[PDB]
């Protein structure tokens, strides 16, 4: 188990139960310690947060065809964030928020992370990355990170095989039952996972 | 005894044979148990819908000898007891108004060595003040031989001063109209007895014994069985001073031929005297049967006593002889149940309870029926006949004939007899009967008139109020019942009218109240019963209102998750009188859009433009709040309508100030920008938007909160009416009126309390006022603080940080740029 001890962690609307900022502490230590760095956050709905620490992260049907399927993750919070709540109305009518997570992968992969300037949509993009990966799209035990769009804030994508491989736990960043579609205000952050947040350096030349 | 339906009807078709009355006792004084006795003897049984007991059918036969002592109109030996339940403390003021309302007779409870406590006294000043006759029962007489062990004569004393006492207040308090009510042991208006043992006398009972061994007609026998009379044992003569010839004292005669028979048996028994028991049993004619031969100390007492005189027929003894039936109350009661003209032809057919006029039947509350949630009428046909199937008026609590306000032109679907805890279907019922409908619960919330007269006014109305202002959070202490409260709290709401269980955002579990007893109640019966699940309940708290002061400083602004959908709006205050409007129906969500603009645009000043584009109503989608869609050529705009309105209905449930309802709040959209393509402008877009925009514009213009007001009414002697200004005084109360009672010295004066200051009222009330007042309190209004809720010294936001904190919320309240577009 990496979620540090404590008594049992779940996701509420009302915050996630059993997760202090000194729980993370403890947790990211030992995850470093086995060898596992973090390389980014996730936003998710209450539901999918559970599965993913308690069943891990898994690709289920995804189009075959579709080129840029995988597991997309953000170094900075806050574009995160925005991903942190229910993507439709429950039959009454409430959109709920979600939750901050934090994703870790085997330090041994990293070889496998890149980075580039273009945008992951345009057209170069697709033959770029290839060229960095050394292999046609999709990502596979690799990863891509570069601009959400242009000028826009960064986003990762860890390709399923190695999304498959992460380890992922709560974070102490908590979403904002009272104002759902907001924007992560950045006082919210604990200074003490600020600490913990650096990102890997991802190499911009091939291997 | 069992009856069927038509001896049933039969026997309510005998009106003046009929008594409507209600049981004035303290629950320490034995009330439940008198009572029971009466059922466990003349209760009526029929010859699977249950409901919640109300009114106990009672049956008694007299002798046409006895049918002659009654001093009014009757008919036939046999006699209908119609016995309303009453509450077990007085705290319940509205609805011990109730009961009494439609009873005319009423058995008062007094004890033997405590006398008219505070409470019985005044339950009986409510009691005289709707014109009931009283009739007395002083019980608990055991304890006055078995632990005082008083003499023959003390216990005389004692009750001698304790009916001079209630004649005090019999005198004092009842109508001078209605004629000398008080009680008078020598003509049968009052009973001793004990409940316990399950005995009971009258004067009127042992004069009929005595009654040939002196020769005498028992009027005369019963008269000097009470009072100054002596028989000399000796010269066996009748006289008026307590001593003969010589100067020797003599024994009373009430001593004499009551209390000594009595006192011999308990002194013989309770000393297990085996000798004398059989001889001193065998002369009073006691007759042991087998096994209750044996019995001895308290054991047999209790059943010798019970055979001796039993307490059940003691009191339906007086009931039937000395309480009034439907027809002789109705007649001098009438003027004071009508709320018309006193020669109205309704008022006229009241004091006539004339079976042929247009239809007068009061409603006094509404019971919980095992048939789904749905809720019996219970009430009195003061007037012509109800029948099933019969098409009524029903007129509810702000009805008046003018108008067509708070009416519903329904049909009864059937008129049930409220045997207790079972219903008994029957056709029709004329005035004078206490009856049950069925199918009125959607109509008729807890009280209300039903007529047939389109110009009858409706008949002293009892205000209630279904405004939740106090409410709680309940938690299972043992997360495994968890299941077992999500189902209580479901039954809870549904066996009470006014209790409401819901579920917050946060996801907590809350149970609101019309006030703090009512409340408390409310979770007791939670916890032991719809339940019986241990929980964990949060202090009691005030349901506060959020609102606006003005229009939106500036135009409010968000954008969905996509940023490709925008919502342009402003909010702006809704008039008090709107707001009152749509509270009480006359501005309806289920109107015609063009009527109801009519409506709005006429009586209320807006512009029937504006009012034809309301989109909904929230909270629930009818609360007072509106969103008018002022958008000018927004393609897709109606695309977006149902999510817009979702957004409306969580935005006005819990408002941004600190979670709290919203209230008179107008949100105008002015724009809209959304995207071509429908897979980005669904719910999980637009009502986040439309959500938080709501509250942009809401803290944009000008935020206050509104505190509920209470509206109590207190009825108190001359002499505490002081107590209550002293009181009020403490409490931010504001007095509205102050009147008193013609003839007696009975003030009755009427306050607003803040509900936020009404916690633990009743009880300051009762020291301050020596327990001699009787409050009332309903929901009046809600009131607007001027502070403001956003400086946390204010003493508004002293409420808001406080309430923010308990939520566990951010201590300082959000502005609005946090739901403004972040630009």
């Amino acid at each position: 188990e990496f979620l540090g001890d404590g008594g049992d962690v779940s996701f509420s609307t009302r915050g996630t139960q059993n997760w202090t900022v000194e729980r993370l502490l403890q947790a990211h230590r030992q995850l470093e310690e086995r060898g596992y760095v973090f390389v980014g956050y996730h936003g998710t709905f209450l539901e999918a947060a559970q599965s993913i620490v308690f069943g891990g992260v898994r690709a289920r049907s995804q189009d075959l065809d579709a080129i840029w399927r995988g597991f997309y993750i953000a170094g900075d919070p806050a574009l995160a964030y925005g991903y942190a709540q229910d993507q439709e109305p429950d039959a009454r009518g409430r959109i709920r928020n979600g939750a901050l997570l934090r994703v870790y992968v085997p330090r041994s992969s990293l070889p496998g992370f890149y980075r580039t300037s273009l945008t992951l949509a345009a057209p170069e993009a697709a033959g770029e990355v290839e060229r960095l990966i050394g292999h046609p799209l999709p990502l596979r035990l690799d990863a891509i990170t570069g601009p959400e769009e242009e000028g826009g804030r960064l986003e990762t994508i860890l390709g399923w095989p190695l999304a498959e491989r992460t380890v992922v736990i709560p974070s102490a960043i908590p979403t904002d039952p009272r104002n759902v579609g907001g924007d992560l205000d950045p006082s919210s952050i604990p200074d003490k996972e600020q600490a913990i947040s650096a990102l890997p350096d991802y190499a911009s030349q091939p291997g | 005894v069992a009856f069927t339906v038509d001896q049933m009807r039969s026997l309510m078709d005998k009106v003046t044979n009929v008594r409507n009355m209600s049981v004035i006792a303290h629950v320490d004084h034995g009330k439940s148990t008198l009572t029971d006795s009466l059922v466990q003897r003349a209760g009526i049984i029929s010859a699977g819908i249950t409901i919640k007991s109300t009114a106990i059918s009672l049956y008694s036969e007299m002798s046409d000898e006895d049918v002659k002592e009654i001093k009014q109109k009757t008919d036939g030996n046999s006699f209908l007891i119609n016995l309303i339940d009453s509450p077990g403390h007085v705290d319940f003021s509205s609805e011990v108004t109730a009961a009494l309302r439609v009873t005319d007779g009423a058995l008062v409870v007094v004890d033997t060595i405590e006398g008219v406590c505070v409470q019985t006294e005044t339950v009986l000043r409510q009691a005289l003040g709707e014109r009931i006759k009283p009739v007395v029962v002083i019980n608990k007489v055991d304890r006055a031989l078995l632990e005082l062990q008083v003499s023959k004569e003390d216990l005389y004393q004692t009750f001698a001063r304790t009916v001079e006492s209630v004649n005090v207040i019999v005198s004092t308090y009842a109508d001078e109209v209605l004629g000398d009510v008080q009680v008078y042991p020598a003509r049968g208006t009052v009973a001793f007895g004990s409940g316990l043992h399950g005995w009971a006398f009258t004067i009127r009972q042992f004069a009929t014994r005595y009654a040939k061994k002196f020769g005498v007609d028992k009027a005369k026998m019963m008269d000097r069985l009470w009072g100054d009379s002596f028989f000399n044992p000796k010269t066996k003569k009748w006289t008026n001073k307590d001593t003969d010839a010589e100067g020797k004292p003599l024994e009373r005669a009430f001593n004499m031929f009551i209390l000594d028979p009595i006192f011999r048996l308990f002194t013989a028994i309770m000393n297990f005297k085996k000798d004398e028991i059989p001889v001193l049993l065998e002369k009073l004619e006691i007759v042991l049967k087998g096994d209750e031969k044996d019995l001895e100390g308290k054991a047999l007492l209790k059943v010798v006593m019970r055979k001796f005189l039993p307490a059940a027929d003691a009191l339906l003894e007086m009931i039937v002889l000395h309480l009034p039936s439907p027809v002789t109350a109705q007649a001098y009661r009438a003027e004071q149940l009508y709320e018309g003209p006193a020669d109205d032809a309704n008022c006229i057919a009241i004091k006539n309870c004339d079976p042929k006029a247009d239809l007068m039947l009061y409603v006094s509350k509404m019971v919980p029926t095992s048939d789904k949630g749905r809720f019996y009428a219970f009430g009195r046909v003061f007037a012509g006949t109800v029948k099933s199937g019969q098409k009524v008026r029903i007129q509810g609590p702000n009805y008046v004939p003018g108008k067509k306000d708070d009416l519903f032109i329904k049909a009864i679907q059937r008129v049930v007899l409220m045997m207790g805890r079972f219903v008994e279907p029957i056709d029709d019922c004329p005035a004078g009967n206490i009856i049950g409908l069925v199918g009125i619960d959607q109509f008729l919330l807890k009280t209300g008139t039903l007529t047939t007269s389109e110009t009858a006014h409706n008949m002293k109305v009892m205000k209630f109020s279904v405004s939740p202002v106090v409410q709680v959070a309940v938690e299972v202490k043992n997360a495994n019942d968890l299941p077992k409260l999500v189902e209580g709290l479901k039954r809870l709401s549904k066996s009470d009218p006014c209790v409401l269980t819901y579920m917050s955002e946060s996801g907590e579990h809350i149970v609101a109240g019309t006030g703090e007893l009512h409340l408390e109640i409310c979770l007791q019966d939670l916890e032991h019963d719809h339940a019986g699940v241990p929980l964990k309940i949060s202090p009691p708290v005030v349901a506060y209102r959020e609102t606006v002061e003005s229009e939106s400083s500036q135009t409010a602004l968000s954008k969905s998750p996509n940023k490709h959908n925008r919502i342009y709006l402003k909010a702006e205050p809704i008039d008090e009188e709107v707001s009152l409007a749509i509270e009480n129906g006359i501005i309806n969500p289920r109107d015609d859009f063009k009527a109801r603009a009519r409506i709005m645009a006429d009586d209320y000043g807006w512009d029937v433009t504006d009012a034809r584009k309301i989109w909904c109503f929230g909270p629930d989608g009818n609360g007072p709040n509106l969103v008018i869609d002022q958008t000018k050529a927004v393609q897709y705009l109606h695309e977006i309508k149902d999510s817009v309105v979702a957004a409306f209905q969580w935005a006005t449930k819990e408002g941004p100030i600190f979670g709290e309802e919203m209230r008179s709040v107008r949100v105008n959209i002015l724009d809209v920008t959304l995207h071509a393509d429908a897979i980005h402008r669904g719910g999980g877009q637009i009502i986040p938007t439309m959500r938080r925009a709501t509250y942009a514009g809401f803290l944009l213009a000008d935020p206050k909160i509104q505190e509920p007001v209470f509206l109590v009414e207190i009825q108190c002697p001359e002499q505490a009416v002081g107590g209550i200004y002293s009181v009020l005084n403490k409490k931010r109360g504001q007095v509205v009126s102050e009147e008193q009672r013609p003839g007696t010295p009975l003030f009755t004066v009427k306050a607003y309390l803040p509900v936020n200051e009404s916690f633990g009222f009743t009880g300051e009330l009762r020291q301050a006022t020596g327990g001699q007042a009787f409050p009332q309190m309903v929901f009046d209004h809600w009131s607007t603080l001027g502070s403001d809720p956003l400086d946390p010294t204010s003493k508004a936001g002293e409420i808001v940080l406080a309430a923010r904190k308990r939520h566990g919320m951010k201590e300082e309240v959000p502005g609005w740029q946090e739901y403004y577009d972040k630009l």
